[PDB]
């Protein structure tokens, strides 16, 4: 089965260095681009870095550019993140995310379990922080963007993720309308221009969690604040 | 182009890089088409040198890939288009069987005059010469019964028979060879050549004979593009 | 004045022929063979001669004094020496490729990869660019007038003899020996199948006589000028270098034009 | 005695069918469509050139989204192209390089191919591992695989050089139905739009209409003088066109059970490799050995235009489901996308 | 007895093909002409679309 295991996290001193590893099994690692995404405690998701398949293209977030180095070892199927000059702002859970890019592909489909590190631009808005819900009732979640996510090629590069309590994020909707593999049909993504809606018909107990909307129109990839569902 | 399109275009260029590497390996390998009848014994030559039966034998660090399209029937006018760019065709006949020689001559004529094989040289093998020598030595059956022109055929002075070979064996052996070569010289205009050989079921020099013949085919290809021929 | 008209046509023909050869390879996919990479490299060097070296040399004849200034005189010498040397080495590497593909046709197939051919082309041009160092750094390492644009090391005897052997004499001897071996195989190849050898003798003669006759007077004069230091004449010196420039014009008419695929490609594009 | 009597009865039945077809041949399609105006001159430009195949292209098939296509070449490579951007989506290395056909599943999740290896290989395009893998190898044909077409994700029809066509259950790997009756190598097949019937053309110069569910030959169409290489259903499913080595294309009608129109020219003396219809069926596009693709007026048998963009044989062609473009594959190792402009 | 067995099958097949209902060629020709006429406007190859609507600009 597809697996992504992160290691190397732990408590480090300010100004120190730490090396994070992501071992991949069960899929063609060299065929997938890889992202590092971190999540500060009691905060939303934040994209860190990206390395493409074949190591030809590398992107970093501005808050980490110059201090973090991302690399991969295709024969060993290992993804690395070398961090230097670590600050208290870097305390987060770091997730290893695979993403393959071709016509009709589903990027960000699999996330790792994550490793915890503790140190001693299009704006995506999710104004509704929490939503009280009841099972079997339809729920809608709204996301907004400062720029239009509709590209001239017809794609609207908006993604929806669900992070159940204690679990890694899972892809629900990719490019604002398509349903990710293994996701029940009750989830539906609707949007236009800068306004997007995630509709959850016949809500169940498993659907309870935090929902994030991410834009993939351009780098840096930015996440919404997140909308929490509670019973 | 969007961020995902640039990623998609990068994936495409990595595909092109692997396609170029595969095309470089195909240039180093020489492809051969092994044709012959059931009685030809073409399965013996490949085994000693070692749907579609594919064989890879290496001579002097040169890789040869030989193909045998087994099965089906004499209606091969369709799949013969696939082998439009093979380096050579290895056609194997049985010289001992005088009865089916005319079928082999008719079969060879179709291959030589095929629309899709106008530039492919033929490495002709006349297999089972040891059996033919015994058949001629016994004298029970005469070639002249099947081919009337054999009675008026005389061995050319340019012939160089091997030592220890009966003159009657040489006269019959060179008559069968001339029948195939007469077909080759009828047309072609020098685009393709025939390389007749005499082999036996226990011959261990078959791999080098193809190697020396394929060298002449490649050399002629290089000389034409240099305008030296 | 009438001489400039004749020389201007030669410059235009050189640029036109070499541009036509370069674009024909790009358009046609049947011309993407490994052996045509060397022909592309040969036409590039001749294009630089026609585009840069020839027009400056023509102006040098119109006005005897070098009117383009000191910094531009050194640039012209660098372009003249690098492009001409690259053209000579492009012919040499092309002769090696044809030699190895004839002596060992099956064995050389593995080593004919475009990757190795491109390294050979880069190696030939890398040595060609080494002419820039003596042209510019002669004063730093080791009779000059502003009117002329002669090289600083023109009077040196030992250096010119050493460079002439490497630039022309050594490659020419190997090319004579390589094409002699090729003619041995071509004659043997034709005799094995069946005076048809006149096809190779005519082609090998045209390839070698044009290369030698267009360059032998210059490299003979290359070392004679240093021997006596006064035997040289400017009128004769300009005659020798123009013969070297003619070889650049003749290269498209020898290697690409004699090829069948190039000839078919040339006829298609010209007739549109 | 009995054998001689039976073969005489076959001749009587053949005359009965020939008389029956002649009885209903009251008019000609040429006479019916004489009044309608011609399509004019059809001018198509090469919008895209797909490069990357390093050998002869033998087959191509559009996906149902009118954007993705799969092509097969005898460099042992199956390539899936994004025709809008010319991006390569996949490159599938084939175990046997002697491929003759390729098919794109209507769902888009699978592609199929096969050739002289007598095997139809099914490739899964949507795997959790991120790579294309072989999901099934359909063995059972005793000749080369000449054509294959998906009915759905679980069923595929293959035509072979062993004179038979087969319907396969992909999940079990067994051929549920075998279609016999051709006396020569079956070179092509076309599926009806409802996938209840399919026509096949063989080297006996005859085209047979087969019922998929029932599994027998319903009708036999003759009239060609040489091997049939290509066949294509009319968009409404009531007719089909064939292409043969005799430099002719013929339009046969299923319900009239006879030929309706012949598409040939005196200049054309080369064989035909591929045939297809435009979305409305008004245009019949045919690929030829003379390096060209001729666009015919299906109703009036007029050569509407020429696609001249290849330096070798046009081996295959196909028109998108939305009718927007036509792709041509060729022995020169290139694919080209054509459409007109206002 | 291989030929006699094959003869029975070929004769039996010709009986099925000879018992089908055939419409007139004029009726079949009209249906083909009608289908082409009805779908003529939605055929991009027959009537090229404006460049704005052409995915292959
Ligand atoms: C104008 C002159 C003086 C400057 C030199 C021009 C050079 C840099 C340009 C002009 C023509 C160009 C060549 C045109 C054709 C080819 C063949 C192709 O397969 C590789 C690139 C290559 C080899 C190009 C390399 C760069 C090139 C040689
Ligand atoms: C600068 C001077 C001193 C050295 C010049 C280097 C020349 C003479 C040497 C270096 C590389 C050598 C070539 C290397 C490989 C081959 C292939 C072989 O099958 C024939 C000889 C041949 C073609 C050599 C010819 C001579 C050669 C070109
Ligand atoms: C004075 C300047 C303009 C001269 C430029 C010379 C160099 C840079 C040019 C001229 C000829 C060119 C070569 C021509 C052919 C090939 C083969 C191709 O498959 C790789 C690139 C390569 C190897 C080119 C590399 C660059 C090249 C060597
Ligand atoms: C005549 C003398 C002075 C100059 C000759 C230049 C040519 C023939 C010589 C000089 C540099 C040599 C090259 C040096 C490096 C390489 C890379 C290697 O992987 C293959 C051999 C190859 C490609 C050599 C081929 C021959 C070469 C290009
Ligand atoms: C294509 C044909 C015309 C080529 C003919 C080549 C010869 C005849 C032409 C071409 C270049 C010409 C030379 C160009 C430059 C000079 C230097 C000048 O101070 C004396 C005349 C002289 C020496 C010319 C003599 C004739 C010449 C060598
Ligand atoms: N005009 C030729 C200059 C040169 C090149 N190489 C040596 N000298």
């Amino acid at each position: 089965d597809v697996q992504l295991v992160e290691s190397g996290g732990g408590l480090v001193q300010p100004g120190g260095s730490r090396k994070l590893s992501c071992s991949a099994s069960g899929f063609a690692f060299s065929s997938f681009g890889m992202h590092w995404v971190r999540q500060a405690p009691e905060k939303g998701l934040e994209w860190v870095a990206y390395i493409s398949s074949g190591s030809g293209t590398i992107y970093y977030a501005d808050t980490v550019k110059g201090r973090f180095t991302i690399s991969r070892d295709d024969p060993k199927n290992t993804l690395f993140l070398q961090m230097t000059s670590l600050r208290s702002e870097d305390t987060a859970m770091y997730y290893c995310v695979r993403s393959i890019y071709y016509y009709g592909s589903s990027p960000f489909d699999f996330w790792g379990q994550g490793t915890t590190l503790t140190v001693s631009d299009i704006v995506m808005t999710q104004a509704t922080s929490s939503v009280p819900v009841t099972p079997g009732e339809s729920v809608s979640i709204s996301c907004r963007s400062s720029k239009s996510l509709l590209h001239s090629n017809g794609n609207t590069y908006l993604y929806w993720f669900l992070q159940r309590p204690g679990q890694s994020p899972q892809l629900l909707i990719y490019r604002m309308s398509n349903l990710a593999s293994g996701v029940p049909d009750r989830f539906s993504g609707s949007g236009s221009g800068t306004a997007f809606t995630l509709t959850i018909s016949r809500l169940e107990a498993e659907d309870v969690g935090v929902y994030y909307c991410m834009q993939h129109l351009e780098y840096p990839l930015t996440f919404g604040a997140g909308t929490k569902l509670e019973l | 182009v969007s961020a995902e399109d640039k990623a998609a275009a990068e994936r495409s260029k990595m595909i092109d890089k692997n396609l170029r590497e595969d095309g470089e390996k195909a240039r180093r390998t020489l492809r051969l088409l092994l044709l012959g009848a059931d009685n030809s014994g073409k399965s013996t030559i490949v085994k000693q040198m070692r749907g579609i039966f594919e064989t890879k034998f290496q001579v002097d660090k040169v890789n040869f890939h030989m193909f045998d399209v087994g099965g089906q029937r004499d209606e091969r006018r369709k799949w013969i288009q696939c082998f439009n760019d093979v380096t050579a065709i290895i056609f194997v006949v049985d010289s001992s069987d005088y009865n089916r020689l005319q079928e082999a001559l008719n079969d060879f004529k179709s291959i030589w005059n095929n629309r899709w094989l106008r530039t492919i040289s033929v490495i002709l093998f006349l297999n089972k010469q040891d059996l033919l020598a015994e058949k001629v030595l016994a004298g029970k059956s005469k070639i002249e019964d099947y081919f009337p022109e054999f009675a008026r055929y005389t061995t050319p002075e340019d012939a160089t028979p091997e030592p220890g070979e009966d003159p009657r064996v040489t006269r019959a052996k060179y008559f069968i060879r001339k029948e195939f070569v007469d077909i080759s010289t009828a047309s072609g205009d020098g685009r393709h050549i025939c390389y007749p050989h005499f082999t036996c079921a226990v011959d261990t020099e078959n791999a080098r004979r193809i190697f020396n013949d394929c060298k002449d085919i490649i050399l002629q290809m290089n000389l034409r593009e240099y305008n030296l021929v | 004045m009438p001489l400039v008209v004749v020389l201007s046509t030669i410059c235009l023909v050189t640029v036109g022929l070499n541009l036509l050869v370069l674009y024909a390879v790009r358009s046609e996919r049947k011309l993407h063979t490994v052996g045509n990479l060397y022909i592309v490299s040969l036409s590039v060097a001749d294009l630089i001669v026609g585009a840069v070296v020839m027009p400056m040399n023509i102006l040098y004849l119109l006005m005897s004094k070098w009117s383009l200034g000191r910094p531009l005189c050194l640039f012209w010498l660098s372009m003249d020496y690098v492009a001409s040397t690259a053209s000579i080495f492009s012919v040499f590497i092309l002769c090696i490729d044809r030699y190895r593909s004839v002596q060992q046709p099956l064995r050389y197939l593995k080593y004919r990869t475009k990757t190795r051919a491109s390294a050979t082309i880069l190696g030939a041009w890398f040595l060609s660019f080494l002419w820039v160092i003596p042209i510019l750094g002669w004063n730093h390492f080791m009779v000059r007038r502003e009117d002329k644009c002669e090289t600083d090391f023109y009077d040196v005897t030992w250096f010119k003899v050493m460079t002439a052997i490497i630039n022309f004499y050594l490659p020419t001897l190997l090319m004579l020996w390589f094409y002699a071996k090729i003619y041995k195989a071509v004659r043997q190849h034709c005799q094995h199948r069946e005076n048809r050898e006149r096809k190779a003798a005519k082609q090998l003669g045209f390839i070698m006589a044009a290369f030698i006759l267009c360059w032998i007077p210059y490299f003979i004069f290359f070392m004679v000028i240093a021997f006596c230091k006064n035997c040289c004449n400017e009128h004769l010196h300009m005659f020798t270098i123009w013969l070297g420039y003619i070889n650049s014009t003749l290269n498209p008419l020898i290697y690409p034009l004699c090829n069948e695929n190039f000839k078919k490609t040339f006829k298609r594009i010209l007739h549109i | 005695s009995e054998l001689d009597q039976l073969r005489q009865e076959a001749e009587q039945l053949k005359n009965q069918i020939r008389d029956a077809r002649k009885a209903c041949a009251d008019a000609t399609l040429s006479q019916i469509t004489n009044n309608i105006d011609p399509v004019g001159r059809i001018q198509m430009r090469t919008r895209r050139t797909l490069r990357g195949h390093l050998a002869k292209i033998y087959a191509m098939h559009w996906g149902t989204d009118s954007r993705l296509l799969v092509s097969a070449s005898q460099d042992g490579k199956l390539i899936i192209w994004d025709s809008y951007t010319t991006n390569k989506v996949h490159a599938i290395p084939l175990r046997s390089s002697w491929v003759m056909t390729c098919a794109y599943a209507p769902s888009g999740n699978y592609v199929a191919c096969g050739g002289l290896d007598n095997i139809c290989s099914i490739y899964n395009l949507k795997t959790r591992e991120g790579n294309v893998r072989v999901s099934r190898e359909l063995a059972g044909h005793t000749g080369y695989l000449s054509c294959c077409r998906f009915l759905d994700d679980n069923q595929i029809v293959t035509s072979s050089g062993d004179t038979t066509c087969a319907l396969w259950d992909i999940e079990t790997g067994q051929q549920t139905t075998t279609f016999t009756g051709h006396t020569g190598d079956v070179m092509s097949l076309s599926l009806a739009p409802d996938t209840r019937l399919f026509v096949s053309g063989a080297c006996d110069a005859s085209a047979k209409l087969w019922d998929v569910r029932e599994g027998m030959c319903r009708q036999t169409f003759t009239g060609h003088e040489s091997d049939i290489n290509a066949i294509c259903f009319f968009p409404n499913g009531n007719a089909f066109a064939t292409g043969s080595d005799d430099a002719t294309c013929r339009l046969f009608d299923l319900r009239a059970d006879q030929e309706l129109m012949t598409y040939s020219h005196d200049n054309i003396i080369c064989g035909i490799t591929s045939v297809s219809f435009s979305k409305s069926g008004r245009l019949l596009l045919a690929g030829y050995d003379d390096f060209n693709c001729n666009v015919w007026d299906a109703l009036k048998a007029d050569r509407a235009g020429v696609l001249a963009g290849h330096d070798n044989r046009v081996s295959c062609l196909g028109v998108t489901d939305d009718g927007m473009a036509v792709a041509t594959g060729s022995w020169d190792s290139f694919l080209k996308i054509w459409n007109g402009s206002s | 007895t291989a030929s006699i067995a094959q003869a029975r099958k070929l004769v039996e097949q010709l009986k099925m093909e000879a018992n089908i209902d055939r419409i007139k060629v004029s009726k079949a020709a009209a249906d083909l002409m009608a289908y082409c006429e009805a779908h003529a406007k939605e055929d991009p190859l027959l009537t090229p679309v404006p460049a704005s609507e052409n995915p292959f600009r």
